[PDB]
């Protein structure tokens, strides 16, 4: 099935009545955007009878009219938003999905927003007979990389200048968060009279409806900035953050650091920062930390990380907040080395 | 009174059966005929043949349950009473439907209160000698028997005092019925 | 599982006993339900419900048997766990139980058998105490566990236990071997690794578990010298991690055995590897390590939100930490 | 199906139940006097006599000889008590029930006063199960319930049972039952039973009854079931997985020998028969304890490792106190940690390994 | 019977300690510094409640408003009698519903019908649903000038902070064995019932600062007996001896004894009395001794006279020894489970301390 | 008699009223006064931001009797109505019973009804995150294709329980924590104007003491006042802060590190005297040591919110070398396992502490 990118949704929308315009993707900004465009043009297209009706994981189904000549008290085509289960339509669903494919879907102009389906669903007969009439709109988000581009086009959504200096700083700090970034650009535009972004201006007031990712801290740590990383966490507190997340993300990078530290101490930095991942900008911070972080001193650190993780997670000890202070310096070993009793 | 002396058998019919049987009587059908077998029984009514495997196990006692000296004879009319009773329950206790009675001799009296305010009161007659029965019971049960009591002079044999009251038809003894008081 | 031959003699006694009402109507079969208990159980009900007829038969004939075969025997119950759960809830229980206070409903005794009583719930169990203790008429209850350990004591106070170990290893291997090809060492390594239970032994050769056993075995032999354990993350990182975690343990343990001079291993599916452990590692730390393999195996199972991986990794590094000097080397205690 | 003994061994009088005199007496005594609480709390192990003291009491309240220290055997009420049906008495397993729901209903019926009983007596057992709400709901009538109504609480544990509840019961804590108290009672029992008892087995069971008379009794039924008649040692030693062998010390020694193999190969086969590890463990531990004791006083012990006393002695003295403590300690922790091992067999090996690593 | 209930407090008289809380109550009842809200937290021995009825009865009488230790008029009396109108008692049972809370909120509107203030009184609030908590934020936040809500939450923890910021907190605390002992005696003197101070101590000790509970125990003594409160009934139905036993043994261990210790080992095994009771008993003493090391202070209420054994022990036993032992012991305690037996275990841990005695361990070869 | 009750006002009841939370207040009027208002919105943020106090100001300018102004309008009784429910176009329709599908159906049969006073239907739906899955299908109906007149004004303090669709659908304004000065100043003038006595320092205490909520600030004043005889006395506020707080581990840390004999016991006794859990107290001690131990591995250890106590943490840290910190730390940790088999955790703790003595 045709994959469409939301920005190109008009291609299939417009050209013809796509049955199931399946905005599977996940950037909510993208999903939202792919939804309303079908609808808008759908509602305009005599499907004003527009209802939303999820499809539970539950068998669900209700309005399965898809032609029956029942109406003439209120004739028209209607349109039916399906919000999908987690992974998509399951059995019953799939079934009654495969039924619709079978019929004019008359009055049931399919708009299936959701996420990526599961494979078997996509091989499941319903998701087989939609094809060629439906539209899959990949509503998936930019890499760090494509993110500025997008961001930059997106500026002009707001038409304001934005500043690409700022874009980046948005692309990093809102690396991957289109929606909030979109709203980000909104709050501040309002806030001023001018509402013209540019980097200086976006410093003075920063959208308190858009996050300052773990990265700031952890990256600060990459560097070895064992104080910097710490400060970002003072903030990550006042901010209320769930510790899980921090751990999660930290875990993500550090395990990446281990493995890359195994292979890196003999492989040029940062290439691997993107041969894997490690943002562009981090790549430097990251090529460093492999050199800084010698895999051994690195071992005890993991043992404390794990420790805290468990403290949380099995134990629900909420002192993981203090355990980290150790670790910062246990791991970094300071920007230098300075590895000490675990905690 | 009727029946036979002819053996009884563990014939414990359920809840349901008794209904259809009851159905198989009314004047109608044939008379109801039973082979009381422990096993099963074989009932004859209508074009049916109604047969249970019977639950076999005892059926709890039924002689003891008779009040302790049900004896004050509260010859009332089952109906009137059934009415009065129906009324009284309303501003009686709204939970259990435990009406409390202070049958004035020869008359009656009833004092009901629904905890939840209100009170209902009746004055009715029951040829009742022997001092106030002063017993309350679940009116919810009661009416049921009044009504399953096809007999309309029902003498109650109570032991006046918050203790069981047997009620029987005054007029026969067939339907004899016992409920128990409420609280102490 | 299936009815195996080694379920029969158990049955007979029990039905005998049952028939003699010497045999208590209760019953507990230690033996894995994996080593056959279920069929054994049900074989009993087969009879028991149809009232126990014939000396001892699984019952092929019988209305009870057949209606129980149809299952429509009301007497009959299978009384599995509850499916809104997956454990045998109280409610499930409350029902079947109370149906037995209405006597037999189509004759023959009833048999109300738990599939794997190992699987009961507590409100269920608590519920079942009085019924397993107290005998309702014609009830022959039949319970199944992986091991007796699958049940609570108060219950077992009243369980008329009919033990049932695993059948012997040899047979458990021959039995195991019939059905999985790969050397008897893998059968056994696995069987042994199964605490000798077949039923338990068998599972290993399925999947890529025993191939991964091997797999794992390989990476590790590299890991061990190299002080890169980290290589092993995957070999053991699995839905059967604990199992793979298990594959591994029985070798570590074999290396400590070499550390007490002991040819004896439970994974006779390679002794080289075993030697090298002891070899590159002081037993202290072998020993320390052995602890933890399970411990993770536990944790992978216990810690909510636990990164299977995270845990599989930490461990490797840390091993790797130990191989390393100066890095203090535990021994397990306090 | 087929009958049990445990129940059938339940009191009629205080004797049928071994121990808890504090309670027996506490009971005989309560009963006789006006020291009848409508709140009792029998807290003892499952049919240690949490349920037994309840029975005696019951018969005694609904002794149709009033309230009586002993329940005046026969009374209708008394003898029906332990038989089905008995209106006064309404008994309850709050086990099956967990719901509060179950708890609510219950409180309602106390009203209906028997058409012939003399204390509407209520017996809850296994109350722990019930939910919190179920618990708290009871406080209301533990305090002032309607008349006749009682609240004989029997609990295994009054622990899943609030302070206020205990605060509001006579708690006759039935303490536990000595192996011997048990052995004896059993010894007495089994012998009454036609089938030749079996001392060995009696003891095998006595210790094995777990301080609860009920099980004790249970065991027995069961031993017969699978011994298809007659209590015999062997059927019970085996039935019990119990090693009447000195393998405990054998292995201890072979650990001490630094002997790896012997220690281990032996366990593995034991595991084919799945042989009980614990039994084995407790013993080892004990020896050690004594030996050290034998060091202290090779007499001031109240040791029962006499057959090997000399062995004990021998050990005791030759091995410094210290090390004895230490052996004792090692394996104690390993036992602690035995189960943890995913083959059971595995946990014990560890324990010993660590010992064997100690030497 | 319910002497636990019966004996409950009802006047200021019946409140033991918390005189500060009484003084304060009396005081805030005089000058109008009364705030709407009160918050009694504390033990179920003193009763969260008792002190409330006292406040309540002090907040309204029929003689105006004055602090009053005891009933007067009706209002007060009633209040304490659990009869007053504005009383409006807030509790739980199978009751754990929203609807209950609602009503309260509603009478706020109302002015006291008999009281000089509306006198609602919660006990402990923690069985109720999530909603009812918040429902109160509102009314509390801004309360009438004639409705008094006297909260009690055993733990002020249950209660939200905005309303708690506002609260006049009063905390009731636990009561001594001595005070309890002192008490039980007094009460058993009122309902003259035999007791012996040792039985009293054994009881007073076992109670857990909850006089109500101390009274629960006394109840099953009287019943285990026939109204006696002898030490045996008490010590048996309680399963506890006297410190001396231990102390005598401890004096035995220090002094490295193996027989003495074996003996008292058996002494214990003989009274159908507990093994860790001892262990416990022992660590306590170690500490006390050790306390007495530093200050001529800190000694028990189950010793009114074994003070000297203590003083002594503090003096003679190097601190080291005291730790070793407390330690050896404590480990006993923990490990005692895996022991092959508690008695052995018990026996073995003392063999340990001694095998490890910082005097001398067992004969060592 | 509750005397004064200020924990009802001084959250934003006018666009200008409260001099903390401006982050939102500033862009709020530029949007509103201007026609560039959305159909639907979202409010969030910690209490005492006057969570709601915002949504209500939005409706007023919609529904003012001075058009669509973000300009204050007091002679506009719309405006006053709006600040209460009284305004017909303001529906204070809640969300705590609007959680079944049927609860929401009805609200949409009313999106066919025009501002009868204001110029927007303003459906002020607050604390939303309580709705069933079915409920969430149906609200989106008036967003997706939006009915303008209605304005749906959403307040929550949990924006997560509202789908991405809805979120993407709404414009969110985020309300923040109030700072020591924000609060202090707000009070300082408000109480200055409300003719209320503010001994300045009481503010700073209270300001400091609670930062995040403006609401809190006034609830605490209410007790402070009852205790201050109508006054925000420093005496009142310190007093109040004492009621709700005791530090027995810092003192204890000091006493045990000094090797003071009986001060430790004295303190342990006080710590019992005004009870404190012995375990928590162990742990309370543990953390202090660490904090000093970290003050020595990073001044960063003391986060900016810790400025309030940096001076002593700093200084405790600097009177003590960190090794000894990890020595005592070691001792405490061990003590911590003693409490359970400790016949008493106070003892367990005292016993533990008497060990600390020997290391001074």
């Amino acid at each position: 099935m045709i994959r469409l990118y939301p920005e190109q949704l008009r291609a299939q929308l417009n050209e013809g009545l796509r049955a199931a315009y399946l905005l599977l993707g996940n950037d909510p900004l993208l999903l939202q955007e792919s939804q309303d465009a079908v609808r808008q043009v759908a509602a305009a297209q005599g499907f004003e009878e527009h209802h939303t009706f999820s499809i539970d994981p539950n068998t669900d189904w209700n309005a399965i009219f898809s032609l029956c000549q029942a109406m003439s008290l209120f004739a028209s085509r209607q349109t039916l938003l399906l919000l999908l289960p987690e992974n998509g339509p399951n059995a019953a669903i799939n079934e009654q999905l495969l039924t619709l494919t079978g019929l004019l879907h008359d009055d049931l102009l399919l708009i299936v927003r959701g996420n990526k389906l599961s494979k078997a669903q996509e091989n499941a007969a319903w998701f087989t007979a939609l094809a060629n009439r439906s539209v899959q709109v990949t509503c998936q988000t930019p890499e760090q990389a494509q993110l500025p581009r997008w961001v930059a086009a997106r500026a002009k959504q707001l038409n304001l200048e934005l500043d690409d200096a700022a874009n980046q700083v948005l692309c990093y700090c809102y690396e991957g968060n289109l929606l909030a970034l979109a709203q980000a650009l909104e709050r501040l535009s309002l806030l001023w009279p001018d509402g013209k972004l540019t980097l200086p201006r976006v410093e003075q007031a920063v959208n308190d409806a858009a996050h300052f990712t773990p990265f700031h801290w952890v990256d600060a740590l990459l560097m070895g900035k064992s104080k910097r990383a710490l400060h970002i966490l003072q903030q990550l507190r006042l901010e209320g953050s769930e510790p899980v997340i921090l751990l999660r993300t930290l875990q993500r990078e550090l395990l990446l650091l281990v493995n890359l530290k195994r292979q890196s101490a003999h492989t040029p930095l940062r290439a691997l920062f993107d041969k894997h991942r490690v943002w562009q900008n981090r790549r430097g911070m990251m090529g460093e930390a492999l050199n800084r972080l010698s895999q051994t001193q690195l071992r005890q650190a993991v043992q404390l990380l794990t420790r805290t993780e468990l403290t949380l997670k099995q134990d629900y000890g909420q002192s993981v907040w203090a355990e980290l202070e150790g670790l910062s310096l246990l791991l970094c070993h300071k920007p230098l080395a300075d590895v000490f009793i675990d905690g | 009174p009727i029946g036979q002396s002819l053996p009884s058998h563990s014939v414990i019919v359920p809840r349901k059966g008794v209904i259809e049987l009851m159905r198989m009587l009314d004047g109608g059908d044939n008379p109801l005929r039973v082979q009381i077998g422990s096993n099963n029984i074989r009932a004859h009514v209508g074009d049916f043949i109604f047969t249970s495997k019977l639950v076999d196990g005892r059926f709890p006692d039924y002689r003891r349950v008779l009040p302790k000296n049900p004896d004050k004879h509260l010859e009332a009319g089952c109906d009137l009473l059934k009415q009065a009773f129906a009324r009284a329950a309303i501003l009686s206790n709204e939970k259990f439907r435990g009406v409390r009675l202070y049958v004035s001799e020869n008359q009656l009296k009833i004092t009901a209160n629904n905890p939840e305010q209100e009170e209902a009161e009746e004055i009715l007659d029951v040829t009742y000698s022997g001092a106030e029965m002063e017993i309350g019971f679940n009116v919810s049960y009661v009416l049921d028997v009044l009504n399953a009591l096809k007999c309309e002079n029902v003498r109650m044999m109570l032991t006046d005092s918050v203790s069981s009251v047997q009620i029987e038809d005054a007029a026969s003894q067939s339907a004899a019925y016992v409920v128990m008081p409420m609280r102490l | 599982m299936r009815w195996y031959p080694w379920l029969r003699p158990d049955f007979e006694k029990l039905v005998a006993s049952y028939q003699a009402g010497r045999g208590h109507h209760a019953l507990l079969i230690q033996a894995l339900p994996g080593m056959g208990d279920d069929a054994l159980i049900y074989a009993l009900s087969r009879y028991l419900l149809c009232q126990q007829p014939q000396g001892h038969k699984s019952c092929g004939h019988c209305r009870g048997c057949q209606l129980m075969q149809a299952g429509t025997h009301p007497d009959y119950y299978t009384l599995a766990p509850e499916k809104g759960k997956n454990t045998l809830g109280v409610d499930a229980v409350r029902e079947v139980t109370e149906k037995l206070n209405e006597h037999a409903r189509l004759g023959g005794a009833k048999v109300v058998w738990v599939t794997d009583a190992a699987l009961l719930t507590d409100a269920a169990a608590n519920a079942l105490l009085k019924t397993l203790e107290e005998p309702p008429a014609e009830t022959w209850f039949f319970l199944a566990t992986r091991e007796p350990e699958r049940l609570l004591a108060t219950l077992r106070s009243r369980c008329r236990l009919h033990y049932l170990a695993p059948p012997p290893e040899q047979y458990a291997v021959t039995w195991l071997s019939r059905e999985v090809t790969m050397s008897q060492d893998a059968l056994l390594a696995a069987l042994r690794l199964s605490a000798g239970s077949p039923g338990a032994a068998l599972a290993l050769f399925q999947g890529d578990n025993w191939q991964a056993r091997e797999t794992l075995c390989q990476a590790l032999a590299y890991s061990v010298p190299s002080g890169d354990w980290y290589s092993l993350l995957a070999a053991l990182n699995h839905e059967q991690a604990p199992a793979r975690l298990h594959w591994l343990a029985t070798l570590l343990m074999d290396a400590l055995k070499r550390h007490h001079g002991a040819a004896q291993v439970t994974n006779v599916d390679v002794p080289g590897l075993v030697a090298e452990l002891a070899n590159h590692l002081s037993p202290s730390r072998l020993q320390a390590i052995l602890g933890d393999v399970c411990h993770i195996r536990e944790q992978l199972m216990s810690v909510t939100g636990i990164n299977r991986e995270l845990l599989i990794t930490d461990l490797l590094l840390r091993i790797e930490h130990y191989l390393q000097p100066g890095v203090v080397l535990p021994v397990p205690h306090l | 199906s087929y009958q049990v003994l445990a129940r059938k061994w339940r009191p009629q009088t205080f004797a049928d139940v071994v121990g808890q005199e504090h309670v027996l007496t506490a009971l005989a005594n309560g009963l006789s006097l006006g020291r009848i609480h409508h709140a009792y709390l029998f807290s003892g192990t499952r049919g240690v006599g949490k349920t037994s003291i309840a029975r005696l009491l019951a018969k005694g309240l609904n002794c149709e000889t009033g309230i009586t220290a002993t329940p005046c055997g026969v009374c209708d009420n008394c003898r029906e008590i332990e038989q089905g049906r008995f209106v006064d008495l309404i008994e309850i397993d709050a086990a099956s029930r967990t719901k509060v729901e179950d708890t609510r209903d219950l409180l309602d019926n106390v009203q209906y006063a028997p058409a012939r009983g003399r204390f509407k007596v209520y017996l809850i057992d296994e109350v722990h199960m019930l939910s919190r709400h179920s618990f708290n709901a009871l406080l209301k009538t533990l305090e002032e319930p309607p008349e006749h109504v009682k609240f004989l609480l029997a609990t295994t544990d009054p622990q899943k049972l609030p302070v206020t509840i205990l605060s509001r019961c006579l708690q006759f804590h039935l303490k536990a039952l000595d192996v011997e108290q048990i052995r004896h009672q059993l010894e007495h029992i089994l012998n009454e039973e036609h089938i030749a008892h079996e001392p060995r087995a009696l003891q095998l069971l006595a210790r094995a009854a777990e301080g609860s008379l009920r099980d004790a009794l249970s065991l027995t039924d069961q031993a017969i079931a699978s011994g298809d008649g007659q209590v015999s040692t062997q059927a019970v030693s085996a039935m019990l997985g119990t090693l009447d062998d000195d393998q405990a010390l054998s292995l201890v020694e072979a650990m001490v020998e630094a002997n790896g193999e012997r220690v281990m190969a032996l366990i593995n086969e034991a595991a084919a028969r799945g042989i009980e590890w614990e039994a084995l463990l407790v013993e080892m531990l004990g020896l050690l304890h004594r030996i050290a004791m034998v060091q202290l006083s090779p007499a001031a012990l109240g040791n029962d490792m006499a057959a090997i006393e000399l062995r004990m002695r021998e050990l005791a003295r030759t091995i410094p106190p210290t090390d004895i403590q230490l052996y004792y300690q090692t394996l104690l922790i390993g036992r602690k940690e035995l189960p943890y091992a995913p083959d059971r067999r595995m946990g014990v090996e560890m324990t010993l390994l660590r010992a064997l690593a100690f030497h």
